[PDB]
RNA sequence: UCAUCAGAUGACACAACGUUGAGUGAAGCACCCACUUGUAACGCCUGCUCCGUUAAUAAGAGCAGGCGUUUUUU
């Protein structure tokens, strides 16, 4: 069919659209769904619906848009009844399963990672079959959430360990089948002798690091920090031309620093003959977060240093 | 499996054969050891498990 | 082949059957190509499906066997007909080595010292029970098949009662001296049978899992 | 090589093996490791139990421990014992007696921790049962003529009456006299252990295990070492604990007790690397980056490198950054002590033999590693897998309170809208006449003002009704609720 | 059946795809608007 | 716990527990009344005999 | 605390390759590939491997620099 139109909605029908682009987002969501196997497209805001009517002429498909209609009831559509499950799923880092198993859609900086967690039932039975069963359910949910969360790239998975190689292969085949309905660039691979699974990409097209720890999942322990910062300070203390030492740290830190370890601090003053040491607990600073500056009242410098940093 | 205890059963049954269609039998056989080695195809019990001592017996 | 031209007769005689034997109908479905893997090739099936359609209408149960498997079918059947008991076993087959000791927990155990030893051939000494060389080597010697059977029979006979009373585990542990060659092979095969019968199973080669 | 030991503060024990001025092996002691297992201890019976036929004993504060009846020795039993099944612990000893005991089972249950009267001694070559004579013989791994001739060598050696011995699995057995040496050394240590315990009746820790010495010498130390450094001379003699007690005094030369006016680690200027061991991303040594993160399902690393934006550089230079990296990967590897699932994102290159080359550089580092490592070829996508089993089988603030492990901030606006829709879904629910809720203040700050009439609509619909920490309770003053 | 409902794509019963509006969009230069070492393409890093 | 001298181990739990009868619970294994209770139950016979067939074999 | 149910030890042995191909894994060690082509500069240096040498030191080679000053560009 393409061959005949090459010389040439018909090409005549195509010509009208070509004028605008040659002469020259939410409607682009309509361009994302060119399949248009959808009949019901209901809008609660009539102004948006009238904008859709303006976009029905630009879309140039009134016959496809015949079923489009603003609708009061989201619940009958499930827009206000069923959809909401997935609605918050797209931000659930972990997804339960109808089988009860679950996944952990991780966001490692180097690459995307997901392990699948079996339904941790009260007892264990036929754990191997359970693995494949849960695995199959998982695989199904995989592509769904994958597209839905809109993340792809260097994806890898770690399944529940699957001994029967042929059955593992069947699982892989299920994966191949998973995305047949999807329209995106995909390239699956085979299991890992480890048990990992290299996966495909989704780069076709809302958050930031957490306030505490600057996006690091964990936090180093205070007792660990009691010695770390101390070493830092003594290190900078030996810096030449240094007159005094400024230290910024949150309260629970300086607490166990000075009162609990006063001796070393004073010993640090005796070894570092002649260079002053100041330590400033600050409520605003986070548990790992702090600063330091060796070049104001002992209880009133942090304002100045804060105006600095 | 479909083996009656009375002999004459299949005898008279063969008698009732209509259309004088040639009732040509076929039969297979092999040795005890071969059979046993072959009867372990994850198959069910020799229906003669009525306190029958052993697969062999 | 058994499908009548006029199923009115089918249901008529289906009426004829005596009451005591309750009839039930199961229908099956899978992907067209899925069926090809187990197996013209589109139209044969299409017209035949028209022939079969009355049954699917009359089907008591219909299953989608596209991703099916023997165990899937066996469990599906067990619950389909025998009904589901939350009471359920989980047989654990362990292969232990009498050197190291009988498993601390074990309901039944069987010594398999008498059965032919793969140990005799030296090329086998390193390889373990799950290397197809030894698997073969046993498979030949009949006595192995003889034992695997008789044992499977013994368990099968005493398996129902144990189902009663809601036992949560039943462990059978099979022991060679070292527990690498014979006991392993027997544990594996012996498991697979019971797997086929659809009961839940779990293997454990205690000596190999040491390292 | 060079060995670095810092014990200025006994809390943190930082010890390291640096080639030249760069640290290689890592054993920074984590206080709270609490490897109490096999630690000799004192205390007094807390609760003789006829029903459990066991006696609680207060070694320490957490629990009163456990003592199986059978484990008890002659010293606990009275001079006039009787055999009637001997189930009577009250007959064996009245509670409160001073005790000799080693950690046996790491408490890992609400049940007590377990302890045994029969103490044990951990010798490099040998293990002594100071009291129980029964135990004896040779471990598995050693066999054959070694088993035959070593059984001749141990038979030649003489042990105190009533003392058993278990030759460690490291049974070279080459020097019967070496066996004699280390044994006797343990014998004197065992004699020194009970005497010192006779100091006082209170509960106290007689002996214990610490990477400071048990792991520092048997595992970390090698004959190749050229320098031994010690900061706290207080434990210099604690170092002489082993200087020759290991049976190889040749390190007497090695001992070089630190006496400089500079902290020993800076004296070799290693703290840069040391911090790298925790700093999330490490600048590549030649130049670039090697970024590490743990999925907690796996662990992944990436090597965005060359430290540039626009310049003249080539794929064989990026391939050059991949080879140089491999090592630093291994370094960081052993250091932060990873074990499990490890995957890379090597920047890929056209030269396939370069791929073989880089993996070859990786495998060479894997061979010199103490751990056991599995390696795999690169991916078609390039993600190369690798699994190294943890050498150290040892909630360390795993999730920050705001981060929750995610370290990711739900946008304030998104946070608001989720809450609003949840509110509406709650209002329509049967038996709803109010929707009280807890919400981060900053969200509320910009929330209502933009959504005055929106909330008005929310109210009209069902008439009659930090960022992670939002919890709305439906009802069938704000500042006090 | 398929229903479109923040933007929602419901395929039959389950949700086949999702689409939300956030400030800005993934648009190439002058999508909806208008060998030198440094140039002004809206920036100079590239 | 399992005796260390055991070469085979055959659980027998699922057989009818004589415990049910409080009267028989104090009585030991060798006391004829329990032998009667066991004799009353044929399943016992089935087990003994089938186990005799399993070993002898 | 009686029941019941659920919850790091003798005497041995270890050939021939004709176990050869009856049946070739498991883990190491080696080599061996592939096919789409889409900031400087100097200051002084409380020091670290080494390497040279004679003179172990010491002087000296290379200089992740900790940072002073100077222009200054990343």
């Amino acid at each position: 069919d393409r061959t005949e139109l090459k010389e040439a909605k018909s090409a005549e029908a195509l010509q009208w659209d070509l004028s605008f682009r040659l002469k020259h987002v939410i409607v682009r969501a309509f361009r994302d769904y060119l399949r248009q196997d959808i009949g019901e497209i209901l809008i609660d805001n009539p102004k948006v619906l009238e904008l859709a009517r303006q976009h029905i002429a630009a879309l140039g498909r009134p016959d496809f848009s015949s079923k489009i209609k603003l609708y009061t009831g989201e619940i009958p559509l499930f827009s206000h009844y069923q959809i909401e499950s997935q609605i918050e799923s797209a931000f659930q880092r972990e997804v339960r399963l109808p089988s009860g198993g679950s996944i952990v859609i991780d966001s490692t900086e180097a690459l995307t990672a997901i392990d699948i967690n079996s339904a941790r039932a009260t007892r264990g039975g036929d754990i191997e079959e359970t693995a494949f069963n849960t695995n199959l359910e998982a695989a199904d949910e995989i592509a769904r959430q994958l597209r839905l969360r809109d993340l792809g790239g260097l994806i890898v998975i770690c399944f529940i360990d699957m001994t029967p190689v042929r059955h593992q292969r069947a699982v892989e085949n299920r994966l191949r089948e998973a995305v047949r309905q999807d329209r995106a660039r995909i390239q699956i691979s085979h299991i890992s002798r480890f048990g990992l699974l290299e996966m495909s990409r989704q780069r076709l097209s809302s958050h930031h690091v957490c306030p505490r720890c600057s996006g690091t999942g964990t936090v180093r322990d205070n007792e660990s920090l009691s010695l770390s910062i101390l070493r830092l300070i003594e290190e900078e203390a030996l810096k030449e031309n240094t007159q005094e030492v400024h230290a910024i740290v949150p309260v629970p830190i300086a607490s166990y620093l000075l009162n609990e370890k006063r001796s070393a601090v004073n010993a640090i003053e005796t070894r570092q003959d002649g260079v002053r040491c100041v330590i400033v607990p600050n409520d605003q600073m986070e548990t790992p977060h702090y600063h330091v500056l060796r070049v104001t009242l002992s209880y009133m410098l942090p304002k100045l240093h804060e105006e600095a940093m | 499996r479909n083996m009656p205890e009375s002999p004459e059963i299949f005898e008279q049954a063969m008698s009732n054969l209509p259309d004088a269609f040639s009732p040509q039998l076929l039969f297979l056989d092999a040795d005890r050891n071969t059979l046993i080695r072959r009867y372990s195809d994850t198959r069910r019990l020799h229906p003669l498990s009525s306190k029958n001592l052993s697969l062999e017996s | 082949r058994n499908m009548p031209e006029s199923p009115e007769i089918f249901e008529q005689a289906m009426s004829n059957l005596p009451d005591a034997f309750s009839p039930q109908l199961l229908f099956l479905d899978a992907d067209r190509n899925t069926l090809i893997r187990r197996y013209s090739l589109e139209s044969a099936i299409d017209k035949e499906s028209d022939l079969l359609e009355p049954l699917r209408s009359r089907a008591d149960l219909i299953v989608d066997t596209s991703e099916m498997s023997v165990h899937e079918l066996a469990e599906m059947l067990r619950t389909r007909l025998l009904g589901k008991r939350e009471r359920e076993l989980t047989m654990v087959f362990e292969s232990f080595g009498f050197k190291h000791g009988i498993p601390i927990d074990a309901d039944y155990v069987f010594d398999v010292r008498f059965l032919p030893n793969p140990h005799w051939d030296p090329k086998l000494r390193p390889m373990t029970g799950l290397d197809k060389p030894v698997a073969a080597f046993l498979d030949r010697h009949t006595e192995v098949h003889n034992f695997i059977y008789q044992t499977r029979s013994y368990l099968e006979l005493w398996l129902p009662m144990l189902e009663t009373n809601n036992r949560s585990y039943l462990t059978v542990a099979i022991g060679c001296t070292g527990g690498k060659h014979r006991s392993v092979y027997i544990a594996e095969q012996l498991a697979d049978y019971f797997r086929s019968r659809g009961k839940n199973v779990q293997s454990r080669h205690r000596t190999l899992e040491k390292r | 090589k060079r060995m670095l030991i810092n014990a200025t503060q006994q809390e943190e024990l930082r010890v390291a093996l640096v080639d030249g001025q760069r640290l290689y092996d890592l054993d920074i002691e984590s206080p709270g490791h609490e490897q109490k297992k096999a630690n000799i201890y004192k205390g007094k019976i807390t609760r003789i139990e006829p029903s459990l036929e066991a006696a609680f004993v207060d070694y320490g504060a957490e629990r009163h421990g456990f003592l199986p009846l059978k484990e008890i020795a002659r010293e606990y039993f009275p001079a006039n014992y009787s055999a009637h099944g001997r189930p009577n612990i009250k007959d064996v000893l009245r509670e409160g007696q001073e005790v000799i005991v080693q950690i046996d089972k790491e408490e890992r249950g609400n049940k007590g921790a377990a302890l045994t009267t029969f103490i044990s001694l951990a010798g490099s070559y040998l293990v002594l049962m100071p009291n129980n004579p029964r135990a004896g013989g040779i471990s598995r791994r050693i066999e054959g003529d070694d088993r035959t001739e070593l059984k001749e060598a141990l038979a030649s050696l003489e042990l105190p009456e009533g003392m058993g011995l278990i030759v460690r699995t490291a049974g070279v057995g080459k020097s019967a006299e070496a066996l004699q040496w280390d044994l006797s050394f343990r014998l004197k240590h065992w004699e020194a252990i009970k005497k010192a315990a006779e100091s006082r009746p209170a509960p106290f820790l007689i002996h214990q295990e610490s990477n400071v010495i048990v792991r520092a010498f048997r595992d970390y130390l090698r004959q190749d070492i050229g320098e031994i450094l010690i900061d706290n001379p207080k434990v210099l003699e604690l170092a002489r604990q082993h200087i020759a007690a290991l049976g190889r005094p040749d390190f007497s030369s090695k001992i070089k007790l630190y006496t400089g006016e500079i902290p020993l680690f800076s004296h070799y200027q290693i703290e840069s690397q040391i911090e790298s061991a925790f700093q999330r991303e490490v600048r590549l040594p030649s130049g670039g980056s090697i970024v590490i993160d743990s999925t907690e399902a796996l662990t992944a690393i990436d090597i965005n490198s060359a430290r540039a934006t626009r310049g003249g550089d080539i794929e064989e230079t990026a391939f050059n950054t991949n080879l140089e990296a491999a090592d630093e990967i291994a370094r960081q590897l052993r250091l932060r002590d990873l074990g499990g699932l490890i995957v890379i994102c090597f920047i890929d290159m056209t030269p396939v033999r370069h791929q073989r080359a880089v993996e070859n550089r990786l495998r060479e580092a894997v061979r010199q590693d103490r751990a056991r490592i599995q390696i795999s070829h690169i991916s078609r996508f390039g993600l190369l897998e690798m699994s190294r089993q943890r050498l150290s089988p040892s909630s360390s603030h795993h999730v920050c309170p705001r981060c929750s492990g995610t370290g990711t901030v739900r946008d304030n606006e998104s946070l608001s809208l989720s809450i609003l829709r949840l509110i509406e879904e709650e209002a329509l629910k049967e038996n709803t006449q109010e929707v009280h809720a807890i919400v981060p203040v900053p969200i509320a700050s910009y929330l209502l003002n933009e959504k005055r009439s929106a909330v008005n609509a929310i109210e009209t619909r069902q008439d009659g009704v930090e960022t992670p920490h939002y919890h709305v309770l439906r009802v069938r003053l704000s500042y006090m609720l | 059946m398929k229903r479109m409902l923040r933007v929602a794509l419901v395929d039959g019963q389950r949700l086949y795809d999702l689409d939300i509006e956030s400030p800005g969009h993934e648009q190439k230069k002058a999508n909806i608007y208008k060998e030198a070492a440094f140039v002004d393409y809206g920036a100079e890093r590239h």
